[PDB]
């Protein structure tokens, strides 16, 4: 039949989800942000438009960090964004409180994963409307 | 309801005419056997305010933990972490004297003594203290446990008012911090040799001295002395 984008766990005939095709489009329409991994670290970029002369210089900061040794940045939707970073950041201090060492940059990625990959299994919840870089340096690399 | 185990003796302190002076030995006690010796009582928040702890260890390795995630956490989103919106003495402070007496109000207290030392962004002066109790207070000089009876006479001489503080230099205040370390260690029979100071000046910033040492012991007139009483030999 049809109506397979309706619901946000649904499977359609082809198997796809189509709630989730759909956030990316949020995506794709946001503003444009990049990542290039160095010999010996990472740097972020990011485009910041400037819909008026009223917006301050400077500030709309859009970069997050988590903890101290990882950095994000997304495009899509913003509200959607720092919702994962804060939960990127107490996921990162639940890891360090137990086992000391900050948390590895492979780590942290799953977390996110898994956390991401949560909204996308109930018709209860919206997948998230943004597409994340993020990275840093730990004990290798 | 807990007691302590592995404990931290005294922290003293002062404040001179441009910041403040804390200091702390560096023993880890396990009731009279003097277990540890490369403990660090003294917890640098930042580069203004220096908290130093005494009482049970393991609780004050937990506020140390609790520190260092108040300064992750100030830097996020915060573009002015290490400016205007840096963390202030004064935040530090109001921050632990809340978590201990909400630690003590629920019956399960962090065994400790604190003081926080440091200068606020505008030069004040810092100094505050605060116990598993959840009391506070404060005073041109500070110190917990032993320091609170020995200590506080002493420094109490260099600045015994508030009109005091501005006529007291560096010199002069690390001098009186040196000393009364030292007579800690004289009477105090769970106290190290070693220890370790610190000045947060609002000029010359903080300034963090370790494995300073007890200097300069009277002790030749021990020989003079035999006997109780009657022995004369």
């Amino acid at each position: 039949g049809t109506g397979y984008d309706l619901s946000n766990s649904v499977f359609s005939p082809d198997g796809r989800n189509f709630q989730v095709e759909y956030a990316v489009k949020a995506v794709e329409n946001g503003t444009t942000s990049i990542g290039i991994k160095c010999n010996d670290g990472v740097v972020f970029a990011v485009e910041k438009l400037i819909t008026s002369k009223l917006l301050v210089p400077q500030k709309n900061v859009k970069i997050q960090v988590v903890d101290r040794h990882i950095g994000c940045v997304y495009s899509g939707l913003i509200p959607d964004g720092r919702h994962l970073v804060n939960r990127g950041r107490e996921e990162a201090a639940s890891f360090k409180k137990l086992y000391k060492t900050p948390i590895p940059i492979p780590a942290f990625a799953d977390r996110l994963g898994q956390y991401v990959q949560a909204h996308t299994l109930y018709n209860s919840v919206r997948p998230f409307g943004v597409s994340t870089i993020f990275g840093g340096v730990d004990k290798n690399g | 309801t807990q007691q302590p185990i592995v404990t931290g003796t005294s922290v003293i302190s002062m404040k001179y005419d441009n910041g403040v002076i804390i200091a702390a030995d560096n023993l880890g006690s396990y009731g009279s056997l003097l277990r540890f010796n490369g403990v660090e009582r003294l917890i640098p928040v930042g580069d203004n305010t220096v908290v130093g702890i005494s009482g049970d260890i393991s609780d004050m390795q937990h506020i140390e933990r609790l520190l260092k995630d108040l300064v992750t956490e100030n830097a996020y989103d915060n573009p002015l972490a290490d400016a205007e919106e840096a963390l202030e003495p004064s935040y530090i402070f109001e921050y632990l004297a809340t978590v201990m007496y909400q630690r003590r109000s629920k019956m399960n207290p962090l065994w400790n003594a604190i003081i926080v030392a440091g200068v606020q962004s505008n030069g004040d002066q810092f100094l505050r203290y605060v116990n598993l109790l959840g009391v506070t207070y404060s005073s041109p000089t500070l110190a917990t446990g032993f320091g609170a009876h020995m200590a506080n006479p002493l420094l109490r001489k260099v600045v015994d008012r508030e009109s005091d503080i501005p006529k007291t230099t560096v010199q002069v205040a690390e001098e009186a911090i040196v000393n009364a370390m030292r007579v800690l260690y004289y009477r105090d029979a769970r106290s190290s040799r070693n220890f370790s100071l610190a000045i947060i000046d609002k000029n010359t910033g903080l300034t963090f001295k370790k494995n300073l040492q007890v200097e300069n012991m009277k002790w030749d007139f021990a020989k003079d002395i035999k006997g109780y009483g009657t022995q004369k030999i």
